[PDB]
């Protein structure tokens, strides 16, 4: 019974910068696995446990991923914003319940955010 | 009347563990999913329980009840070295359960090759040869002489066979399988996925936990007469009575009557398993 909860949001024009949160909470052994997704699903963020992160091919690696371990929480720092980001970004993470049990992931609400 | 109680009570419990070890034999012996190299190992132990509570248990119960020796004298030294070769020969098959759990998690891919039949086989048949000899060693080295009643049936206190039976048959194989265990908890605390798939994942991390409910319940039943015995023998000052000494033995011979009920409650092949075999 893990719930995980986003902020964040905003609504503002073309050339500024923002800041995403997304936290778990809830009843966990461990966590192996976050990321973020745009829009319909596609990787624009992906970070591990260990902390070898990743990008996506239609974003040229300027923003940034980062995760806090012991609050559970991974961010994600957007700067130069262009006008072709106007969607809806989810969440995600993996978990574990047990250690004889079986490895499950779970989705989040989302955020909107809107650019001109 | 005050053997009725007691007869009643031990003839219901051997007649439940020899019911409880044939069926074990039974559910493993029908079905053809269940033939792989770990399930025969469960039907070495079931074998060795089934032995033990078919020979040697309604001798010591007459015994209990009567209280002398009442069929001779060639049979007081067979029964003697039945009852401990029985028990040697099932920590022993406990131990290399823990070995080929430890090779199964340690190397997942490489499994089916190291672990073939052929080597399984010869490790049971060294496993057998091996108990049977550190069982009856000493039991011909210090061989101390007969009373002339015959009708009494004692056991030898010579603090050499009882250290070097203490020694060689519950202490040198509970630090093999410890180890294994520890190094075997670290690696399943430590890692995400085992096999590359979730299904074969998820199937692997449960019969580390069955073999951990089997060896819990194991050291539990037979670890206060290995304790109590040559603390007694050796220091004679703290020696117990003689009506606290005839439980410690019959823990150890309760747990051979209950164990066959582990893997029903544990798992859903098994109970598919004896309710297929309890419809025939
Ligand atoms: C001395 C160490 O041995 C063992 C060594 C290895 C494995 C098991 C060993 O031991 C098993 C228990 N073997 C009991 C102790 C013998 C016994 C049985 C019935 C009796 O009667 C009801 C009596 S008796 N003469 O005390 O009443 C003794």
């Amino acid at each position: 019974q893990v719930q995980l909860q986003e902020s964040g949001g905003g609504l503002v024009q073309a050339g500024e910068s923002l800041r995403l949160s997304c936290a778990a909470s809830g009843t966990i052994f461990r966590l192996y696995d976050m990321g973020w997704y745009r829009r319909q699903r596609e990787l624009v963020a992906s970070i591990t446990s260990g902390g070898s992160t990743k990008y996506g091919d239609s974003v040229k690696g300027r923003f940034t991923i980062s995760r806090d371990n012991a609050k559970n929480t991974v961010y994600l720092q957007m700067s130069s914003l262009k006008p072709e980001d106007t969607a809806v970004y989810y969440c995600n993470a993996e978990y574990r319940t047990g250690i004889w049990e079986e490895l499950l992931d779970g989705w989040g609400q989302g955020t909107q955010v809107t650019v001109s | 009347s005050k053997a009725i109680l007691l007869g009643v009570i031990l003839g219901g419990l051997i007649l439940f563990g020899v019911l409880g070890n044939i069926l074990v034999i039974l559910s493993v012996a029908c079905h053809r999913h269940l033939h792989s190299v770990t399930h025969y190992y469960i039907v070495n132990l079931a074998v060795a329980d089934l032995l033990l509570t078919s020979t040697v248990l309604p001798f010591s119960a007459i015994f209990e009840v009567l209280g002398y020796w009442a069929f001779g004298r060639v049979f007081c030294n067979i029964w003697a070295a039945v009852d401990v070769l029985c028990c040697t020969a099932r920590i022993w098959g406990l131990c290399i359960i823990s070995i080929d759990r430890y090779i199964g998690v340690s190397y997942p891919l490489r499994y089916p090759t190291i672990v073939t039949q052929r080597r399984g086989l010869m490790a049971l048949l060294c496993v057998w040869a091996l108990s049977l000899v550190i069982s009856i060693g000493p039991l011909f080295g210090w061989r101390q002489p007969a009373p002339e009643d015959e009708t009494i049936c004692q056991i030898n206190e010579e603090p050499g066979y009882v250290l070097f039976s203490a020694l060689g048959s519950f202490y040198l194989p509970l630090a093999i399988i410890l180890v294994m265990y520890t190094l075997m908890i670290l690696r399943l605390k430590s890692v995400r996925l085992l096999s590359g798939s979730r299904e074969k994942d998820r199937n692997l991390r449960r019969i580390t936990r069955l073999v951990l409910i089997v060896v819990g319940c194991f050291v539990l039943c037979w670890l206060p007469f290995f304790l109590v015995m040559p603390i007694g023998s050796f220091f004679p000052d703290f020696k117990p009575s003689e009506t606290v000494f005839k439980i410690v033995f019959w823990l150890g011979y309760l747990n051979s009557c209950i164990n066959p009920i582990i893997y029903p409650c544990s798992s859903q092949e098994f109970k598919k398993a004896f309710q297929n075999v309890l419809r025939i």
